[PDB]
């Protein structure tokens, strides 16, 4: 009392009440993204301090936009971020599963049960579920070159069903599959361009096998040179072409006016030497990362050649990868093997902007998307929806194991765990039963969002799954259940394998906390 | 456990939220308010808005895109409507108010279906189906006409129709002719595109609006450097330069050391030798006029006056490139590179003086076949000049659309009535509860004739009922609202023409924006 142990302002809370409080907070966090799941899920609008608005249906994006400061609640944001980074899809399901686990095991915690027993039961159940999923997954060893495409298309269409572009999923799946199959062996994401140009309708979106980028700053004379070539040669440079001081470290000391005149002439001679070295190589299109002067622009325009300066590094790398050249910092060795080639080059008007198009290259290892729409957030949500399909297709290319969706896999896992639980005695039976019951939150939420009678549909699903219909889930349009494997509702096994491990790990970490201590400020 | 108030979100006590149907109703109310504000500026009889800037500047305008851009709003739905109008303006360039009116009507129509217990995704799907049916029907009734320099009559009619709603309708025949002539002069036909950097629109207050004209040349706000130079030349040969009329100067750091009187006098002689040499170089090529991007010195100015060769000083880069494109010359960076093959021919260069002010301007005219033209706008008010510029831009955009695609439909609401009839006919074969959404789309597609009739001063329900009865009885989809009271409902006879891509863009953009608005169900914002 005279001298206190810790600093004034410290807050501490221990025992059952703080654990119950953590369980309560996780429920709110799950309620934040509850109604964004399934083909009939809505989206949310978030306004920040500066008045900028964000319209989103992505669980990870919504959770990031929320300003959560609860230490127990931050774990559910962390697992969503981890899932997004690892597989790229399934960000809401993992949060819902974690909250369901915590809510289901709340009363046993309230009864004074030791948390380590619950943790052990969770670990056993997670291992069993992952093993069963890996056993019952479906794969084709040597299917085809064309049966390897319908699988990817079905996966992409399933991934696009709950998004803003749901109506054009058949239109977008083909483009995403083409984009991924035109991409190397490392499947780098930076090798795919996404451009957003206002105006037009969604069906006006296009994919260019080649490259296309926005017009850059231009000087006088840019309008005096041609704007279409059929079989050009392309020079890619990292050199600055304009009249300038040789080095900032330099200084000129001279005595006579004749030497003064020679010094004046020398700079023009240098610049014209570089320009003639570029010209004599045969290149018809010139691209640079550095400024192109007005003198250079007029020189190129006087000889019917196209020049562009201040091209972004990413665009220049993509152009090089598409055409087959190499960035040159010196124009003293401009051979043929360092010049790119394309089958047609144009400049076109798109929705108030001017764009440069290089198309026709067959050896391309990249592609570019041109996305249309009516608003900035419209296009941003379109891009977010495209990313989800791209990541799913990449993972499916890596491994081609799929399972049916709509709740069939969760129902099967719940049935398996319930059957297993009856074998073991003690409180392990109760905890495994609670874990098995927690898995059917996904079909219930689907039916709740669609506006069905969830109880009757769940009863029918349970009755079907026990009689012997492994792949049976809810049918949104038919108000009933249906075999989801013959209806082409597919997804890779990783999404559920990673969701279970991530959700189980977050549930164990929250339960194993005893007290929380807060330091001042 | 006493679950006392526990803090989850930063600044939890000062943020608000809205969920459920209340958010959707608020969105619908905001959209209705914006659409009702924009309703009265539709048609040849519509009125215009006066907008006061943040600094007190006044703008009197009829353009929906400009009005929505100049309004400042807090509601996110209102900002979405503003962006929708701007996207329509960027894509097509005309019909920026009809789209917002249609979107407001569609969102208003969705409210009854929401109240009756229909999931908004069903409404969105029905709207998509109806929009696809209407678009498929639209191209079936379109007629292609022409694009050529010989006839130009349908282009003139289209420009007249687009200019009929503006304050310029006093001389709309003349301005339509100007617009079509300019676009046909500038247009590239094998690639089917135009560049609007080749059309320069300038206006100076004073005179009469009818004094507006088209110059197949260039007009700039400059004059001859020396006050005693001749004010006109009739066979001008132009030398365009980008180098100052000054002795040269290296860009890198330099120092010239003077160590003796002989070196001093050598420098003194060199300075004037350079001045003489540049003028002799320019004169030796036979040029009669010089244009420079930078300034002259007094010695150069007097030498230019003395050698009987006028010059223009301190012009801009865009003006230089326009002059080069018009006169067929080339831009040269040095006097050493000047040759008689790089000059440009101009049939007249004149200096025009306006009224009691000292303002003077330079005009270059009567060149051979030119890819650059200018529009010279005159008027008694600054806002008159601004509105004339906007109307001319609309006309040019419409003619560009005709260049891009050359099949049209007929206005006055005839296309909307026909599309509504088609959607209503198709909805009778859809049993799966979507007939309600299709009929809602059909009802909301008929707000344009209501707006036109109400603005014109007649009775909307009776007028459109009679028009639709006539259309279904006969087989003329070209019947609409007689706004100007000429005694007929036949827009094909009355020469009211609209582009097809404009209607397609309006319908598709409005439908997709309505779908986005309907999809949202939650909102969070600070206090
Ligand atoms: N056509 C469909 N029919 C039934 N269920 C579907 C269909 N498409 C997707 N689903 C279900 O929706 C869920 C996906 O939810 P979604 O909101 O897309 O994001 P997340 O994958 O992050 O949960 C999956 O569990 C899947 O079973
Ligand atoms: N002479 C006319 N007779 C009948 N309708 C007309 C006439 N001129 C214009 N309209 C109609 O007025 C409508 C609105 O056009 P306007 O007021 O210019 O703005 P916007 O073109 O941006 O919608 C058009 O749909 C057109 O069909
Ligand atoms: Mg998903
Ligand atoms: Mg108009």
């Amino acid at each position: 009392t005279p001298v206190i142990l810790l600093k004034e302002g410290t807050d501490s809370s221990q025992g059952i009440p703080q654990l119950v409080s953590n369980i309560s907070a996780c429920q709110v966090i799950a309620e934040a993204v509850r109604t964004t799941l399934g083909p009939r899920g809505m989206d949310k609008l978030i306004v920040d301090g500066r008045g900028k608005a964000t319209i989103s249906n992505d669980g990870a994006t919504i959770l990031k936009l929320l300003d959560v400061v609860h230490p127990a609640a931050k774990t559910l944001v962390d697992i969503a971020k981890s899932q997004d980074a690892e597989v790229g899809d399934g960000t809401t399901s993992v949060t819902l599963l974690a909250a369901e686990f915590l809510k289901q095991v709340k009363p046993y915690v309230e009864e004074g049960l030791h948390p380590q027993i619950i943790i052990r039961a969770f670990r056993t159940a997670t291992q069993l579920a992952v093993n069963k999923i890996k056993e019952i997954a479906v794969t084709v060893k040597k299917a085809d070159k064309v049966e390897q495409r319908k699988l990817l298309e079905k996966c992409a269409m399933t991934a696009l069903s709950s998004k803003l572009i749901s109506q054009q999923k058949a239109f977008f799946a083909k483009m995403v599959v083409d984009a991924v199959m035109m991409l190397d062996d490392l499947l780098q994401l930076k090798m795919i361009g996404i451009k957003k140009v206002q105006g037009g309708a969604l069906e006006d979106s296009q994919l260019v096998a080649g490259v296309a980028f926005k017009k850059t700053f231009s000087y006088a004379g840019f309008e005096m040179q041609p704007k279409k070539y059929h079989n050009p040669k392309i020079a890619l440079l990292n050199v600055e072409l304009e009249l300038k001081a040789e080095k900032d470290n330099a200084e000129i000391r001279v005595h006579t006016v004749e030497d003064y005149q020679a010094i004046v002439d020398a700079e023009w001679n240098i610049l014209y030497d570089k320009l003639e070295k570029i010209h004599h190589s045969g290149a018809k299109v010139v691209l640079s990362k550095l400024p192109i002067g007005d003198v250079a622009t007029q020189y190129f325009a006087d000889r019917d050649m196209f020049c562009a300066g201040r091209v972004p590094e990413e665009d220049l790398k993509r152009t090089m990868m598409a055409c087959g050249g190499s960035i040159q910092t010196s124009v003293n060795a401009l051979s043929a093997d360092v010049l790119g080639r394309c089958q047609v080059f144009e400049e076109t008007q798109i929705g108030g902007e001017r764009y440069n198009f290089f198309t026709g290259c067959p050896k391309a290892k990249t592609c570019t998307f041109i996305l249309r729409g009516g608003a900035e957030q419209f296009m941003e949500e379109t891009e977010r929806s495209l990313h989800d399909a791209i990541m799913i297709v990449r993972r499916a290319i890596k491994n081609d194991s799929v399972v049916a969706g709509g709740g069939a896999i969760e129902m099967e896992l719940s049935k398996y765990l319930r059957d297993y639980s009856r074998t073991i005695p003690g409180k392990q039976q109760l905890l495994i039963g609670a874990y098995a019951k927690a898995l059917e939150i996904i079909p219930r939420q689907l039916c709740d969002n669609a506006g069905f009678d969830a109880t009757n549909i769940l009863n029918k699903l349970r009755a079907r799954h026990a009689q012997g219909g492994t792949w049976y889930g809810v049918d949104i349009n038919n108000e009933d259940i249906a075999d989801n494997f013959e209806a082409f509702v597919w997804e890779p096994a990783m999404v559920r394998i990673n969701a279970l491990t991530a959700a189980s790990e977050a549930a164990c970490l929250i339960v194993s906390v005893d007290e929380t201590i807060k330091n001042p400020r | 456990e006493y679950g006392r108030p526990f803090l989850i979100i930063k600044d939890q006590d000062r943020k608000s939220r809205l969920m459920g149907l209340e958010a959707l109703k608020s969105h619908i109310m905001a959209a209705k308010a914006v659409a009702n504000t924009m309703r009265t500026s539709l048609g040849p009889n519509g009125l215009d808005k006066m907008m006061v800037d943040k600094d007190g500047d006044v703008t009197v305008t009829n353009d929906g895109a400009t009005i929505l851009s100049m309004m400042d709003v807090d509601h996110q739905i209102a900002k979405l409507m503003v962006e929708l109008s701007k996207s329509q303006d960027d894509e097509i360039g005309d019909g920026t108010t009809g789209v917002v009116v249609l979107a407001g009507a569609l969102l208003e129509e969705a409210e009854q279906l929401l109240d009756r217990g229909i999931h908004p995704i069903r409404i969105a799907d029905g709207y998509e189906q109806a929009a696809r049916v209407a678009i498929e029907h639209l191209d079936k009734i379109s007629d292609s006409v022409l694009v050529d320099i010989k006839d130009t009559e349908p282009l003139i009619q289209t420009a007249k129709t687009t200019l009929g709603s503006k304050v310029v309708n006093s001389c709309h025949r003349q301005m339509a002719e100007i617009a079509v002539n300019a676009v046909l002069t500038v247009a590239d036909m094998e690639r089917r595109d135009v560049d609007f950097e080749l059309i320069k629109v300038e206006g100076k207050v004073g005179g009469r609006l009818e004094d507006t004209k088209l110059i197949k040349g260039v007009i700039v706000d400059k004059d001859f450097s020396h006050p005693q130079m001749p004010k006109k030349v009739e066979d001008a040969k132009i030398a365009i330069l980008t180098c100052p009329f000054e002795p040269p100067k290296p860009k890198t750091k330099h120092k010239l050391d003077v160590t003796s009187v002989e070196d001093y006098k050598a420098l003194q002689k060199y300075e004037k030798e350079k001045f003489e040499e540049m003028i002799q170089q320019i004169k030796e090529t036979g040029a009669n006029l010089a244009i420079c991007q930078w300034g002259f010195d007094d010695e150069a100015n007097h030498l230019l006056l003395q050698n009987n060769l006028p010059a223009v000083r301190w012009v801009g880069g865009p003006e230089i490139e326009l002059i080069a494109i018009a006169t067929g010359g080339r831009i040269v960076p040095r006097f050493s590179e000047l040759t008689a093959e790089k000059l440009g021919f101009a049939g007249l260069v004149q200096e025009i003086s306006f009224g009691t002010t000292k303002d003077k301007m330079l005009v270059i005219e009567q060149c051979k076949n030119s890819r650059a033209v200018t529009i010279f706008i005159r008027g008694g008010n600054k806002m008159i000049i601004e509105e004339a510029k906007r109307s001319l831009h609309d006309a040019l955009c419409v003619i560009r659309n005709l260049i891009r695609d050359n099949r049209v439909v007929y206005g006055g609401g005839a296309a909307e009535i026909s599309c509504a009839l088609a959607v209503s006919q198709e909805a009778d074969k859809c049993p799966t509860l979507e007939q309600y959404a299709m009929r809602a789309f059909a009802d909301a597609l008929e707000v344009i004739p209501m707006a036109l009739s109400e603005n014109s001063g007649m009775n909307p329900i009776q007028t459109m009922t009679e028009v639709r009865a006539r259309q279904v009885k006969e087989m003329n989809p070209a019947l609409g609202i007689d706004c100007l009271h000429k005694g007929t409902n036949d827009m094909k006879q009355q020469h009211v023409i609209e582009t097809l891509i404009g209607k397609k863009q309006q319908i598709s953009l409005a439908t997709q924006m309505v779908r986005m608005i309907l999809k949202i169900d939650d909102i969070r914002k600070p206090g």
